[PDB]
């Protein structure tokens, strides 16, 4: 978070660092489906906006329907409507690789869908996404809206922190592991190995 | 148009009868939920 | 249902936002970053 | 190219009309029965 900078914009980079807050995971509304009980139809919407799409598009701000196209009124029905989960984290430079004495640098990673609640505050993380600007920095009327849209979060382990470590187990560890075990000096040989 | 409109395998009027049939018909193993009514009339239940 | 006048207009605004009916569409109203919906001088097709 | 000032903004006005440049450019910019292209209060996307 300290070296990336302005000319890394655009690019897909990673990111090492500590998580230090997450948000709640709160649903959003993509299609919204709709009752008229006047002429027996249902109706349907679509939504969308600029942190979903890699590239700039036209905005589209279509509006919530609560009216037919002749006037009917209509019922929502909320449990045919489409929710996608959503949720925002803040990554700092871990404490033993900053320089001391010193303020910390931060970056907000934007996680959606699948990827919403892989992490707690306090972890070792590694994160890869592309880094996006968004908005116009004043120009209609600071700078401008910088953010990583994530596409892969990793879960480190580090000496004193709360994030596990466990190794995947080869058929052929799995083989020495158990011939190990019949031999009746196992306790001797684990024990005066232990530093 | 502007509003589309989609195709779902429900129908209201269909089950609305089975609604009125189930409440003039339970009588479990007069009728349940018709006492529960005829209570309801006199002002002896709320719910 | 006044036919003599030889009158009627178009609005000339969007009428969504001063009828602030339901309690999401005062929501899809706002977003874009920090701005208010504009929808145009006159924008009412026939 | 000047960085200093803590400015260049956005265009008001499409650029379009004022720089009549092809012959048939002019000719899209009208139409619709009888009116001027109105593009918008402030149309430009970056």
């Amino acid at each position: 978070p300290r070296t990336l900078t302005a000319q890394h914009l655009n690019k897909l980079v990673s990111v090492e660092g500590i998580v230090t807050k997450t948000s709640l995971v709160r649903p959003k509304l993509i299609r919204s489906v709709h009752y008229a009980a006047k002429t027996g139809r249902f109706h349907y919407r679509d939504y969308t906006d600029a942190t979903t799409t890699l590239t700039t598009r036209i905005p589209t701000p279509a509006i919530y329907p609560t009216e037919d196209t002749e006037g009917n009124k209509l019922t929502t029905e909320y449990g045919y409507s489409t929710f996608i989960d959503h949720q925002r984290i803040t990554v700092q430079e871990m404490p033993e690789m900053a320089p001391a004495g010193q303020l910390p640098r931060s970056i907000d990673v934007i996680l959606d869908d699948d990827l919403v609640d892989k992490t707690k505050p306090g972890d070792r993380v590694n994160v890869v996404g592309v880094f996006k600007s968004l908005g116009a920095g004043g120009m209609n009327q600071i700078g401008f809206k910088t953010l990583i849209l994530g596409n892969t979060v990793y879960p480190l382990h580090a000496r004193s922190t709360g994030v596990a470590a466990r190794q995947m187990l080869t058929d052929f560890d799995i083989r020495n592991i158990n011939k190990l075990s019949k031999k009746k000096d196992i306790f001797d040989i684990l024990s005066q190995s232990l530093a | 148009a502007a509003l589309p409109s989609i195709q779902l395998p429900v129908d209201y009027n269909n089950l609305f009868n089975e609604i009125t049939d189930f409440l003039v018909t339970f009588k479990q193993d007069g009728p349940k939920y018709m006492a529960m009514l005829q209570k309801v009339a006199n002002r002896e239940l709320n719910s | 249902n006044n036919f003599n006048s030889i009158t009627v207009s178009l609005p000339r605004s969007c009428l969504s936002t001063i009828e602030s009916e339901s309690s999401m569409a005062n929501e899809s109203n706002i977003g874009d970053e920090s701005t208010k919906k504009n929808c145009g001088p006159d924008p009412y097709i026939i």
